């Protein structure tokens, strides 16, 4: 994330971070045995038993007391998700569950966000602080965006055709704040600034050109598009 | 050269150990291209 702060330890509750290799991708807990990604960061499709769920951290990679670290025993990509137009990039993963079918440990730290049924959108990720950056954040960052219409997104020297159904525009045009490489499959959350009643996943973190870049803001995934598909597969 | 730069983070040593339209830049790392 560029342009963001350090964030509260208590603010990102259903923040998931997933290794495997040596790549390295974000999620959204969802249900206690459910996680919701990015499709592309599951694209080379690594066995379940190479990939590493932690839930609960305030840094990357950090084995904290209230960290738990679980095993993934299966996922799911969307059908007919591109590699190449990167349309329904999203996907589930299946945490391993014990004998009485408990899977994350429900805590202060480690809790599901709410799908979705004036509006601020925070984007939160351990990934680089800088385009090209050499280095993941430690801490995780979260930083302020706003929602841009399809057809700002969609103007020629911004996104252009690129931008399909299901995807969706957050950040300034002018550029300095976005999500970047090491931060897909991360959240996109929104509250209503007239009421802040409640916390609602909006968007999965997929692509951009660069970060934080003028006329390139990030591209999300809409969650409220996929909605059925969400509900179907869990 | 623009284009899809997915935000996965990936260590790399050729252009493809990377995804969509990204690149192995001087960090070894993935990321958009030119």
């Amino acid at each position: 994330v560029v342009g963001g702060l350090v964030a509260l330890r208590g603010a990102h509750p259903y923040i998931a971070a997933l290794y495997w290799g040596h790549s390295f991708c974000a999620g959204s807990l969802i249900a206690p045995c459910w996680v919701l990604t990015a499709a592309h960061c599951l694209q080379d499709r690594p066995a379940p038993e190479d990939l590493t769920v932690v839930l609960g951290q305030e840094r990357r990679n950090h084995s904290c007391e209230p960290c738990q670290t679980l095993a993934v025993r299966s996922y799911r990509l969307h059908e007919a998700f591109s590699p190449v137009s990167y349309q329904h990039d999203l996907a589930l993963l299946r945490l391993q569950e014990d004998a009485d079918g408990s899977c994350a440990l429900l805590s202060p730290y480690v809790q599901p966000v709410c799908l979705p049924s004036t509006t601020l959108c925070q984007v939160a990720g351990w990934g680089h602080q800088f385009e090209g950056a050499e280095e993941y954040a430690s801490f995780l960052q979260e930083a302020q965006v706003p929602f841009l219409s399809l057809e700002r997104c969609s103007a020629p020297d911004v996104h252009g055709s690129s931008i399909l159904p299901g995807m969706l525009c957050a950040g300034f045009l002018e550029g300095g704040t976005d999500a970047c490489q090491g931060d897909s499959g991360g959240p996109l959350v929104c509250e209503d600034q007239a009421a802040e009643r409640r916390l609602t996943l909006q968007g999965i973190i997929s692509w951009g050109s660069g970060c934080g870049d003028r006329n390139k803001p990030g591209v999300y995934t809409d969650v409220a598009y996929y909605l059925a598909w969400i509900r179907e597969h869990t | 050269d623009g284009g899809i730069c997915p935000r996965i983070g990936r260590l790399c040593r050729r252009d493809s150990d990377c995804p969509g339209a990204c690149i192995c830049r001087a960090t070894r790392f993935c990321g958009s291209g030119y």
